[PDB]
């Protein structure tokens, strides 16, 4: 019975594959060869951020596209004004195996964790004037591979346990599960009107969950190992996978298939971070050959590349109004590039 | 039990997935390539920044 | 060119700076132990020898004028691919092993890959290890008993424990392929004195003598 | 320095309805970094201060939303949409853009009712006082409403203006009303040369000052 | 909650030196910039020093540049200014103010209870006290004001009460004034006719700084 | 001790016995400070160098009045 | 009728010689100087006392080999500079001279004490240390220069001129002792009892190692120091000390004065050539700066 059952699973991929062939009647590279390329793009350094002493895991830019938080191993969640490099906090954490941080967009608060199995919430804005944990959210597993701010009350993290989950801060429970996965979650991704996000784990699966009613849409399948990285195109209507085979694949919510692949023979190390530009003409891809660089959504050639790190760059992110991107690399600098 | 309710939840979500209706490539990627154009001429990391109005400067 | 409001910020950061450039030098200070096992491999037992948290779990002590942070990954249940190299930097790496565990695929062939998973890795290609084989009191009876081969079919000897402890050491230490940059120390860590943590003790001034060797630039 | 200007005092207006205050600085607070450095502090009847504003646009927590910040490079307002019974008190700007910080004059806003004419009374020394060699008479003029008001003394006719220690009350918590008091002193045979004394409160509800006199017989 | 209690006030000589403290309770007291703030008598605010986090950087008023010093005592949570050379300009109640700076802080955000300076060379004097009734020929309204007036009391500190404080509905107190180098006031209470001269009607009229404490009977004319 | 360079100049080894003509005289220099004794050395209208002694009475007269 | 013993036989010859040497000593040093302290600043900065104890001994070689260059044009010609220039140039390379010695001292002391005692100097091994022993060892430098440089004067006389040091004649017998004194106790008899001593105890703590190739490639090198460091600073110092008593040996002749100074111009050859080589000894050994070098010199 088991083997009808597995038997039946395999006949559906073969039907859904089929459907998906069927639908597939071109790719984007032919449709925008009339685009003019952009050009050679030269970014360069236009700040360099050197207050950690230990791997650098995790970045997430504020909503006003000024303040960044930043977390570092060595115990220590920094908080720079990347215009003048001044450090407004440094939170010192109970667990120094951190793994992710998250920026309230609101920037009222600020979320933590890792392999402690427990994320932390630390308000920004207590009267006493010190940084204080506000709750420890405790019902995962796992390590917590990350975490991301639907609102002030909400926040949705993705564990090791190979489950997500959305929770309440004030009463600090587990308002929803979110199960589906097989292997390990790396990441998450908020569509831009918070309703719905994609999830990438170490099946080489990408998952879209809808947050109100906890279910799974559609599972995107395409890349050959684990994903380490998921951005949401601004559009909301597709998203970016970077993977460990040194690809990053475009992938479609209407459509539910690939549209393009970003990769060269030369290349061949996994990706770590992915990030798309404000138009959405780039994509900043975060490479484990100590090597930035940023590809041609539209035409897929390497528009230009970002060297300035001597170590894996841990973690990529581009400001909300699209100014500057901030890399964050196993050195313990963070780069504002512009 | 787990594996055998891993299997019926398997089977569950690839028979959602099998209902999906899926929209052509062609349009998808049409509709990818006119909002990009729509909005890459403004895009700071696309086209030349002046220094004057970059809030990064020295 | 700075308002009078943005110096005492600059200050501030400044102040910031200055407290957590101490705080890492305090944290550069402590020696990072990494527990590893499998099973009912003892991690317990050298926990308990030394003196609501799912996870990685720390135990801070001090001996002999040094503090020890020992980091029992314990209960992950997770890809160790996926977290493991964060202790790149870690100083030793304590690796529990049951000896009474041979007669139970087997346990000691799990405990063998494992070790060699972990020893022959990308990230831990200088940490030196330190091998506990715990429970040899067991152990005894139980070789005793039955024989060793039964685990070891190429084994060829006595049933005695000297002789059976020996062989296991050795196939244990004989898994590292990089005998040059990283040595493997051992002690039979039943034993109930302090010579438990006085191993510990010692096999980290050793691996700290060779970093600070490395770094004046003798070897 | 810098030199904060407001106006002394604010028109008086009723609960519920909107009211500003203006405050200027002799040179423009206006940053190159894009903050303009301005803070707006309340202090109400016997407490001491607490921010309202700062850097001229952002609300203090724990202030009510209706007090709102503006103003360009040299010229600052603060204005309240609905007034409350808990807003009286005197508003200060302060600059931050240079040490030292230099705060403003301070606008008293106070609140506003119907006019009401003073009750007067009038007392003359007492004989404790009599026979220490000194002489008080004194003018009470309770529960009127506005501030400005006047008092004249008389004796047997004849005003006198020296001598005269006027003292008046804040304005009521509970009616909004002022109390005023006009002392006048002597030495005790001064006193003693005159027979009838007057106090008379010019005041804006009558056109004739309401008169309280007492003859010493 | 946050507090900060200041202490150190009183009375003091021409020329003299005084400590003023400010205990500081319910918030990270290290983390915060310190400023001390004066008010004159019956006038506005006046900056007067400001000690930044950690005493890295201290700015004085140019009326007090070199007379006053500001410290802070962070392991006990106290904030000192020593005043030595005190002028006649210089009473005033002092607020204790705190400020953090950084990126979006709120400075100024906090001010103490404030402690009250008098630096005059007056000497401690108890107060006269004079009741107020209605005169002889004084016509009998429906209601009756009784008072009684304060004169030529040192320091301006005295409390008057009525009935030992059951008639406050209709008490005034009146601002004390300088006159002859003491201070002077009155105080007021109405009450109806029928109530006086039935009732006994008193003021007590206590000056702690002398720590006395006098009663006075109205009685009519 | 001293210095690097070639620093390799003649030492004196003899003290003049007593006084030459002043007139003649041209200059005065010090020998290196490694040399075994000191010596004022005295340039003349022949050029000829010659030795004396530092702390005698008269050549002490001498170098104070040529100073 | 005649004059001191004529220093032209043998002077020329020497003083055409030297310069080449000096220049090419200069070379092989300054290049070595520079990379270490381009490399050390650009890649890896003061983590513990070795980083900057190496730093400010490649500064002072730095300065010392800067001011070599001078001298080299001394020797070719004559001097041309002035009397401040000479006493300024002999104050910088005295300061290098010393500091650098100094600074080896430190970086002995730095290794025993981290190798020996590994529990203890855990916590000791700090940079503030480290740069308060850096400035203290500073001001020990200068404080003995100053001596040597003070006395060093321009004198300009008709035939040629001078840019060496006059003692005061009256102590002038004295100083000079004090001068050699200074020299040969700072120069070996200390940086040599301190060195026995702190790798006594490193070969002592090394025996006890496991290893049996990196273990006698580091005993081959602490070996390697010793001795050449003996080496280079034995010569000039022992002849120093045979000049500043040059008569207690018997040497009242011009001949052996000329044997002196050839002696003296070959030795200090030598001591220009151990600066030009301290650094490859201190930092071309095996170490991470190796692959430094490698990676840095692959990124420009």
């Amino acid at each position: 019975e088991l083997d009808q059952l597995r038997q039946e699973a395999e006949q559906l991929k073969n039907q859904i594959r089929d459907a998906r062939k069927a639908c597939a009647d071109a790719t984007l590279s032919q449709i925008t060869n009339n685009i003019d390329p952009v050009g050679r793009i030269q970014m360069r350094t236009r700040r360099t951020l050197r207050g950690h002493l230990a791997k650098i895991y995790a970045m997430h830019w504020g909503t006003d596209s000024r303040l960044l938080v930043s977390a570092s191993q060595d115990g220590k969640l920094i908080i720079w004004d990347s215009y003048t490099t001044n450090k407004v906090h440094a939170i010192p954490l109970r667990s120094s195996w951190v793994m992710t941080c998250a920026y309230a967009p609101s920037g009222n608060y600020v979320a933590c964790g890792g392999l402690d199995n427990i994320c932390s919430i630390y308000n920004l804005k207590t009267r006493e004037g010190n940084v204080r944990v506000s709750r420890e959210l405790a019902g995962h597993t796992g390590y917590l591979s990350c975490c991301r701010f639907l609102d002030d009350n909400q926040i949705v993290t993705s564990s090791g346990d190979t489950t997500c989950a959305l929770w309440d801060i004030e009463t600090g429970q587990q308002t929803t599960t979110f199960t589906g996965h097989t292997g390990d979650v790396m990441s998450l991704s908020l569509a831009p009107d918070t309703r719905l996000f994609v999830s990438g784990a170490c099946d080489a699966s990408a998952k879209l969950w809808d947050v109100r009613e906890g279910m799974c849409r559609q599972t995107f399948t395409g890349h050959e190992s684990d994903i380490n990285a998921i951005c949401f195109f601004p559009n909301g209507n597709a998203f970016a996978t970077g993977s460990d085979d040194a690809t990053c694949r475009l992938f479609d919510l209407r459509a539910d298939q690939e549209l393009m692949t970003y990769s060269h023979d030369n290349i061949i190390c996994g990706i770590t971070s992915v990030s798309f530009s404000k138009s959405g003409r780039l994509l900043l891809a975060g490479y484990d050959d100590f090597n930035c660089n940023v590809w041609d959504a539209l035409k897929a050639d390497r528009a230009g590349v970002l060297a300035g790190h001597d170590n894996r760059v841990s973690c990529l992110g581009v400001t909300d109004d699209g100014m500057a991107v901030a890399t964050g690399s196993w050195d313990s600098f963070l780069k504002i590039w512009n | 039990l787990t594996e055998k309710d891993k299997l019926k939840m398997e089977v569950d979500q690839l028979k959602k997935e099998v209902t999906l209706e899926r929209m052509l490539v062609s349009k998808c990627c049409e509709e990818f390539r006119d909002y990009v154009e729509e909005r890459s001429g403004e895009d700071p990391l696309v086209k030349g920044i002046p220094e004057d109005k970059n809030p990064f400067k020295e | 060119t700075l308002s009078a409001e943005d110096k005492a910020a600059v200050e501030r950061s400044k102040m910031i700076d200055r407290n957590l450039r101490e705080d890492g030098e305090k944290a550069a200070r402590e020696v990072k132990l990494l527990l590893l096992g499998a099973g009912e491999s003892g991690k317990s037992t050298i926990v308990k020898q030394m003196k609501k948290t799912t996870g990685i779990v720390e135990t801070h002590f001090t001996f002999k004028d040094l503090h020890f942070k020992m980091f029992d990954v314990g209960g992950q249940r997770s890809e160790r691919k996926k977290w493991i190299h964060c202790f790149e930097g870690v100083t030793a790496i304590i690796f529990c092993v049951a000896l009474s565990d041979y007669d139970l695929m087997n346990r000691m062939h799990e405990s063998m890959k494992l070790f060699d998973s972990i020893c022959n890795n990308k990230w831990f290609t200088d940490t030196s290890i330190i091998l506990f084989l715990n429970k040899k009191d067991l152990f005894e009876e139980k070789i005793k008993k039955s024989p060793l081969t039964i685990c070891y079919p190429e084994y060829a000897g006595s049933n005695t424990y000297e002789e059976a402890a020996a062989y296991i050491q050795c196939q244990f230490e004989d898994l590292n392929k990089r005998k040059d940059t990283k040595e493997i120390y051992t002690h039979f860590t039943c034993a109930t004195d302090t010579k438990n943590v006085q191993f510990v003790f010692d096999a980290v001034t050793d691996v700290i003598i060779k970093n600070n060797l490395k770094d004046c630039g003798l070897f | 320095d810098i030199v904060m200007t407001q106006a002394t005092s604010s028109v008086p207006v009723t609960p519920g309805e909107s009211v500003s205050i203006s405050c200027r600085s002799s040179k423009s607070l206006l940053h190159s970094n894009g903050n303009t450095y301005l803070y707006w502090f309340l202090q109400r009847p016997g407490q001491s201060p607490q921010l309202l504003i700062y850097r001229m646009s952002n609300l203090a927590s724990g202030v009510p939303d209706r007090f709102s910040g503006s103003g360009s490079g040299t010229a600052f307002t603060l204005t309240i949409s609905r007034l409350e019974a808990e807003d009286v008190g005197v508003y200060y700007c302060m600059q931050h853009l240079e040490y030292p910080l230099t705060f403003g004059a301070g606008t008293k806003l106070e609140l506003k009712r119907a006019d009401a004419a003073p009750t007067v009374s009038i007392f003359p020394p007492s004989s404790e006082q009599l026979t220490s060699g000194g002489a008080s008479v004194v003018c009470f003029l309770n529960n009127f409403y506005p501030k400005d008001i006047n008092v004249k003394w008389k004796i047997d006719g004849s005003e006198r203006q020296n001598g005269v220690l006027n003292s008046w009350t804040d304005q009521d918590s509970k009616d909004s009303t002022y109390s005023m008091s006009s002392t006048l002193t002597l030495t005790k045979d001064e006193y003693e040369r005159h027979n009838s004394y007057t106090c008379e409160a010019t005041h804006k509800t009558s056109t004739s000052p309401i008169v309280k006199s007492f003859n010493r017989n | 909650d946050v507090q900060l209690v200041e202490s150190g006030g009183g009375l003091v000589q021409p020329g003299g030196s005084r400590k003023l403290s400010c205990s500081a309770s319910g918030f990270a007291f290290s983390s915060f910039g310190m400023h001390w703030v004066r008010q004159a008598p019956e006038k506005g605010l006046e900056w007067v020093a400001y000690i930044s986090s950690g005493s890295g950087t201290i700015y004085y008023a140019d009326t007090v540049k070199g007379r006053f010093t500001i410290s802070r005592d962070d392991p006990k949570n106290t904030l000192f200014l020593q005043m030595t050379s005190l002028r006649s300009e210089d009473t005033a109640m002092y607020y204790c103010v705190r400020s953090i700076y950084y990126y979006g802080s709120s400075p100024f955000d906090f001010w103490g209870q404030g402690t009250t300076l008098t630096v005059s060379s007056a000497k401690t004097t108890p107060p006269s006290v004079y009741p107020l009734a209605p005169g002889c020929g004084d016509t009998t309204g429906s209601s009756v004001t009784l008072g009684c007036l304060v004169k030529g009391y040192f320091p301006e500190s005295v409390t008057v009460t009525w009935n030992s404080g059951s008639l406050s509905s209709s008490v005034h107190t009146f601002p004390a004034l300088l006159q002859s180098g003491l201070y002077t006031m009155s105080s007021s209470v109405t009450v109806p006719s029928s109530t006086w001269p039935s009732q006994t009607v008193t003021c007590s009229v206590a000056h702690p700084a002398s720590s006395t404490t006098v009663d006075k009977k109205l009685e009519p004319s | 001790q001293g210095p690097p360079g070639d620093i390799v100049l003649a030492c004196c080894f003899a003290y003049i016995a007593r006084p030459l003509p002043r007139a003649h005289i041209k200059e005065y220099f010090y020998t290196s400070g490694k040399c075994s004794n000191p010596a004022v050395v005295f340039v003349t209208r022949k050029n000829r160098q010659v030795c004396a002694n530092p702390e005698k009475k008269w050549v002490r007269e001498y170098i104070n009045s040529l100073e | 009728t005649s004059e001191p013993c004529q220093k032209i036989n043998v002077k020329q010859i020497a003083a055409r010689l030297l310069p080449p040497l000096y220049s090419l000593v200069f070379i092989f040093g300054f290049v070595g100087n520079m990379l270490v302290i381009l490399i050390l600043i650009n890649c890896k900065r003061l983590k513990s006392m070795t980083d900057i104890y190496l730093l400010n001994l490649a500064i002072s070689d730095l300065f010392f080999l800067l001011t070599v260059p001078f001298w080299a044009h001394y020797a070719a010609a004559q001097w041309d500079f002035g009397n401040t220039m000479c006493q300024l140039l002999t104050g910088l390379y005295f300061i290098g001279f010393f500091s650098g010695i100094f600074f080896i001292i430190l970086l002995t002391i730095d290794r025993y004490l981290a190798v020996v005692h590994a529990v203890f100097a855990l916590k000791a091994r700090t940079v503030t240390f480290g740069v308060v022993t850096s400035v203290i060892t500073w001001v020990v430098a200068v404080f003995a220069s100053l001596p040597g440089i003070i006395f060093t004067r321009s004198q300009k006389e008709g035939l040629h001129y001078t840019c060496s040091s006059h003692f005061p004649y009256s102590q002038y017998q004295f100083w000079k002792n004090f001068q050699t004194l200074k020299i040969v106790i700072l120069g070996l008899v200390l940086p040599l009892l301190v060195m026995v001593i702190c790798y006594s105890g490193i070969l002592k703590t090394l025996l006890r190692c496991r290893n049996e190739k990196k273990r006698h490639r580091a005993v081959r090198l602490i070996f390697t120091i010793m001795i050449v460091y003996f080496l280079f600073w034995a010569p000039y110092n022992i002849v120093l000390l045979l000049n500043t008593f040059q008569e207690f040996f018997g040497l009242n002749n011009c001949s052996s004065s000329n044997r002196l100074d050839q002696a003296m111009q070959v030795t200090e050859t030598l001591g220009m050539t151990h600066c030009c080589i301290n650094p490859i000894i201190y930092a071309f050994v095996g170490e991470k700066f190796r692959n430094y070098l490698l990676v840095f010199f692959q990124k420009h």
